[PDB]
């Protein structure tokens, strides 16, 4: 329970549009103004809307706020790949002196290109296997939608143990991107014809394959 | 017009005490600087704020007794002091203020009227509460394979961030910093990668430029091509 409530997702497609709701009460939005906050993954949030629906330098007149009684509303038309984003309502509340927020609302375009994840793989380099451990690196990236599923094998044998693999993020460019690692002892990586990452994607499975005898 | 820049990341045991500086580039004395962090996993919440000109400071409920904020005028520089620290409170912390201007400021309202929507922010300081030891990386060259991807691996480090640069910035094109996987160990581990032209393997130079500053450690490593007849050690 955020004092003001938001519902915790939206979507859209391409071009379409939204309006996400943001209620409170009397000692709040009742007799106050509101404001819109976005925020993106790994930077500050930024002002959308202030005094309920004025729009603050720069924002696009596709974004748009209103307020009436004790709720409030963000409306977004023309819905682009960069609009994906937490969104956030906020007022002052007279009753606890203070600054209140909504508890966000994710809002996720869909509908975007289907696209196939490009995969590197690098092989341990010679620093570490001196240093008596062996890490395979498998880098993901530039997928959408943004879920997949990583398997390594051995030659031609599956690899369940050691293995560490992040979940999906949202590159700049708005499709994603995930990585992979798997732990060995250098006695194993020597002892193998190769080893291989493969990436599953939307049922369609890639894979890379190094060998300790490359250069 | 102003902007705000905040302290290094930091990290505490649990019970004791974080301070964040947030200094601002010209006088911001008017209107309340606020205070908003960022749980991982959590929405934004609201900590408080102090209108500088009168001192006087607006906390949340769940804060008070632990929470206090100063300004100092004389050095435009705001704090958060937070006290008694838990896990919950391993978040990043933003200050933030209002780009508004007055024809007559006023000398005698309610504390509410100098609070304002947030269009400066600080970039944000990243606070770890743990009883973790603190422990920075080790980092490997990834030598490379019409383009070549090469890297650096960012091994077992605690707690976030870590930050990576290429030749000490003079390359950004083709840089692609990924996300740190949070290992069975509890420690993290990343890769930089560089997406370069392969023909110019021969010549160019690449060199990543670690920085973990929790652990106050940096690492430089130069990443060349893997050389098949001569195998190095030390």
């Amino acid at each position: 329970q955020s004092v003001l409530t938001q519902p915790p997702s939206a979507s859209g497609t391409p071009g379409q549009s939204v309006t996400i709701s943001c209620s409170g009460s009397r000692s709040n939005i009742g007799g106050n103004t509101v404001n819109w906050y976005q925020h993106l993954p790994g930077m500050a949030p930024k002002l959308l809307i202030y005094s309920s629906n004025q729009r603050s330098s720069g924002v696009p007149d596709r974004f748009s706020g209103s307020k009436s009684g004790t709720s409030a509303s963000l409306a977004i038309s023309g819905l682009q790949s960069e609009d994906d984003a937490d969104y956030y309502c906020a007022s002052w509340d007279d009753s606890l002196n203070g600054v209140v927020f909504g508890g966000g609302t994710k809002l996720t375009v869909l509908g975007q290109p289907k696209a196939a994840p490009s995969v590197t793989l690098f092989p341990p380099s010679s620093e570490e296997l001196q240093a008596n451990k062996a890490t395979l690196v498998c880098l993901i990236s530039d997928f959408y939608p943004g879920a997949v599923t990583v398997a390594w094998k051995a030659d031609s044998s599956p690899v369940k143990a050691g293995v560490e693999t992040t979940t999906p993020s949202k590159q700049s460019n708005n499709k994603y991107a995930a990585s992979s690692y798997l732990s060995l002892t250098p006695e194993q990586w020597k002892s193998h014809k190769s080893y291989s990452c493969q990436v599953t994607h939307e049922g369609s499975t890639v894979e890379k394959t190094v060998a300790p005898t490359e250069c | 017009e102003v902007q705000l820049v905040e302290s290094g990341a930091e990290v505490k045991k649990p019970g004791s005490s974080v301070k964040v500086s947030c200094r601002a580039s010209g006088t911001f004395y008017k209107y309340a600087i606020n205070w908003v962090r960022q749980a991982p996993g959590q929405g934004l919440e609201w900590m408080g704020g102090i209108i500088p000109f009168f001192g006087t400071t607006n906390y949340a409920q769940k804060f008070q007794g632990r929470l206090t904020i100063t300004a100092d005028g004389s050095t435009n520089t705001a704090y958060m002091q937070l006290d008694s620290l838990r896990s919950e409170d391993t978040a990043v912390y933003y200050c933030a203020g209002p780009s508004i201007t007055e024809s007559h400021y006023c000398l005698d309202c309610a504390a509410k009227d100098y609070y304002y929507g947030l269009d400066v922010w600080g970039q944000g300081t990243t606070v770890t509460v743990s009883s973790a030891s603190t422990k920075g990386p080790s980092v490997f060259p990834l030598a490379p394979s019409g383009t070549a991807a090469l890297g650096c691996l960012v091994k077992d480090y605690f707690p976030e961030p870590v930050t990576v640069s290429w030749n000490s910035g003079a390359l950004t094109s083709g840089v692609h910093t990924f996300p740190a996987v949070l290992q069975s160990s509890g420690l993290y581990s990343l890769s930089s990668v560089v997406t370069v032209p392969s023909s110019s393997l021969g010549t160019q130079t690449y060199i990543c430029n670690v920085n973990h500053k929790p652990s106050n450690t940096k690492v430089d490593k130069k990443v060349e091509p893997k050389s098949c007849h001569h195998h190095h050690h030390h």
